[PDB]
């Protein structure tokens, strides 16, 4: 499940993702909001959406090509969201009135079987009354998650300076170094240190915005101090929504 | 539009029992599953049909159900737990679910923590692009509460500052983080800057000056 589709969509415009894989639904969550079901099509094609939404709700599926697609017009700020690729299983289950009993369990399979039964067996053209149903739906697996901003800004790609140790900032064995990632937008940024290989200690913070418009974060890792003089170090700083791919070597500083 | 609803913010003590309950809008109709959501993760299903747990799920969640309340149970809590818990239900024959209005669970009684706090000057780099920004960044402590005040000279600093809520980091202690944007005249206009880190009855200052290497 790999959310496709751009970070940025301008307002009054038309949203629209791909989920490529190889039954699929979508949800997504805005900022301190709870998760907001969209809708799902399985291998019949039959869809449902969010009954509140589905005037501007678009689903569609290539089982050739193994993608799903969202399309959601005329979006608002209020779009602005994280967009989740799920996996859906869903099983409606009936069951009968305690006592009561389906025509099949009493040994009757013509018309009405699958009916309920106060008399089993005994004349079994007796009362009958529909079964209860009861609807399981959940989540089988999640994708990674879209983010996507809703806004008339202007995409901006992020400058990266070095956060260096110092010979007083040091802690004795361990040091921190890191990367200042300034001035971007949209969200998100992210940041890996050479590469993926450096994982441990390593802390990526939220970003903050500016009075500019503008985001920044930083990301910083707690490594070793004697292997500082010889021992290489890379943040890379990863923005899509510019397809920005920045690598900064973050050297000690020599005092 | 049905109306799942739990209690915004749970505690519970580590190593202890902990229960999260959605109650309905008023026959319920519906199974309900859990969902765990920790920031920087895609969400986790915990629990599906009630009761039934889903693949790679300890055994030490467990739901349960008394007529429109479903409980998610964790038996023994663990600090890995802290995180938004969301409950949801189908209420028909539709294609469509409705999620819970979620839970924030604190995991109290964890190993208290003292911050660390590292102060980065503004690279020369950066200064050579006409740019300063003071870093200040707080890691490994617990509680997971801090005020953060600048000072310039040891005087007060309020305007270009931007801080971060702390989150937790991979060893389920937090972080914060601290920005002080000047430009590189007012930069050099004070003799030294410093990064006060207040917690738990404690302040951590570190201090930085124009004149002195970091």
């Amino acid at each position: 499940l790999r959310e496709s589709g751009p970070s940025l969509v301008k307002p009054s415009q038309t949203l629209s993702l791909t989920c490529t894989t190889s039954t699929v639904g979508w949800v997504r969550q805005a900022p301190g909001k709870a998760l907001e079901w969209l809708g799902s099509i399985d291998t019949s094609g039959t869809t449902g959406y969010n009954p509140g939404l589905k005037s501007r709700l678009s689903i569609t599926r290539d089982d050739s090509k193994s993608q799903v697609s969202l399309s959601l017009s005329s979006v608002t700020t209020a779009d602005l969201a994280t967009y989740y690729c799920t996996t859906v299983r869903q099983q409606v289950h009936k069951t009968c009135p305690q006592g009561w009993r389906f025509g099949w369990d009493c040994g009757f399979h013509g018309y009405g079987s699958d009916d309920c039964y106060e008399d089993c067996i005994d004349i079994l053209s007796s009362q009958t009354l529909s079964a209860e149903d009861t609807y399981e739906l959940h989540v089988d697996a999640w994708g990674q998650g879209l983010l996507v901003t809703v806004s008339s800004a202007s995409t901006k790609g992020p400058s990266v300076f070095p956060l260096a140790p110092s010979s007083k900032s040091t802690s004795g064995g361990t040091a921190a170094l890191g990367c200042l990632v300034k001035d971007y937008f949209p969200e998100p940024v992210t940041v890996s240190w050479n590469s993926g290989a450096l994982t441990s200690g390593v802390h990526t913070f939220p970003a903050v915005l500016q009075s500019s418009g503008l985001y920044s974060l930083s990301s910083v890792v707690t490594v070793p101090s004697s292997s500082l003089g010889t021992q290489t170090y890379i943040c890379n700083v990863n923005h899509k929504p510019s397809n920005t791919k920045v690598d900064k070597k973050v050297e000690p500083k020599s005092c | 539009q049905a109306v799942l609803n739990q209690p915004s913010s749970v505690s519970g003590s580590l190593g202890q029992r902990v229960s999260i309950t959605c109650s309905g809008s008023s026959v319920g109709n519906g199974y309900v599953s859990w969902y765990q959501l920790i920031p920087g993760s895609a969400p986790r299903t915990l629990i599906y049909g009630d009761t039934s747990r889903a693949s790679g799920v300890p055994d030490r969640f467990s739901g349960s159900r008394s007529g429109n309340t479903a409980t998610l149970t964790i038996s023994s809590l663990q600090a890995e737990d802290e995180a938004d818990y969301f409950c949801a239900s189908a209420e028909d024959s539709s294609s469509n679910a409705v999620f819970g209005s979620g839970t924030t669970l604190t995991v109290l009684g964890q190993p208290k923590a003292a911050p660390s706090v590292t102060l980065f000057p503004p690279s020369s780099e950066e200064l050579q692009a006409n740019k300063a920004t003071l870093v200040c960044l707080i890691s490994d402590f617990y509680p997971g509460a801090v005020t953060v005040a600048w000072k310039a000279d040891s005087s007060p600093v309020k305007a270009g500052v931007e801080t971060t809520t702390p989150s937790k980091q991979s060893n389920n202690k937090y972080a914060a983080s601290s920005y002080l944007s000047l430009t590189p005249e007012q930069w050099k206009s004070h003799r030294s800057y410093s990064c006060q880190v207040t917690h738990e009855g404690s302040t951590v200052e570190k201090t930085v000056a124009p004149t002195e290497c970091s």
